[PDB]
């Protein structure tokens, strides 16, 4: 619950952002708008591929970290750590 | 081009189907991403036959939990 509100207020914050500066370039506004015109769940994968090193996510670091904590509290629940 | 602009995002969906999508996609990168092995371990442990000749069996060899 809280993880989804935060991304989806990141979200929309970004895309004011997109909408703000759009003006700079209409090739820029295509493919950083690949983003909000992508379906829901290509959205939410893409958004959730902040694992690894790849890092071409645009997740912030404090969303990252909150993943990052609860990824790991949970596999030491389950045992592995 | 106006609507090209407003597609459908992802904070315009409500918080529950936001948080069922968000499940589904955990899991699929993350939960069945997440690789540890433990095979070896766990045959070997399987193997050991476990203080079965000092246990009053009084017969041959008792099978072992792998066999």
């Amino acid at each position: 619950d809280d993880f989804v509100a935060k991304l989806q207020d990141n979200q929309r914050f970004r895309y004011n952002e997109v909408m703000q500066a759009l003006n700079m370039s209409a090739a820029l506004t295509a493919r950083k708008t690949k983003e909000f015109r992508s379906p829901p769940q290509e959205q939410i994968n893409m958004l959730l591929n902040f694992k690894d090193d790849k890092s071409e996510c645009p997740c912030p670091e404090e969303i990252r970290d909150q993943l990052l904590d609860f990824h790991e509290d949970l596999m030491t629940h389950c045992g592995i750590e | 081009v106006v609507a090209c602009f407003r597609m459908a995002p992802l904070y315009n969906l409500p918080r529950h189907r936001a948080v069922n999508l968000f499940l589904q996609g955990y899991e699929k990168s993350w939960i069945e991403t997440e690789e540890h092995y433990f095979e070896d371990k766990l045959i070997e442990d399987l193997a050991k036959p476990g203080a079965e000749p000092p246990e009053e069996d009084e017969g041959t060899k008792r099978v072992d939990p792998l066999h």
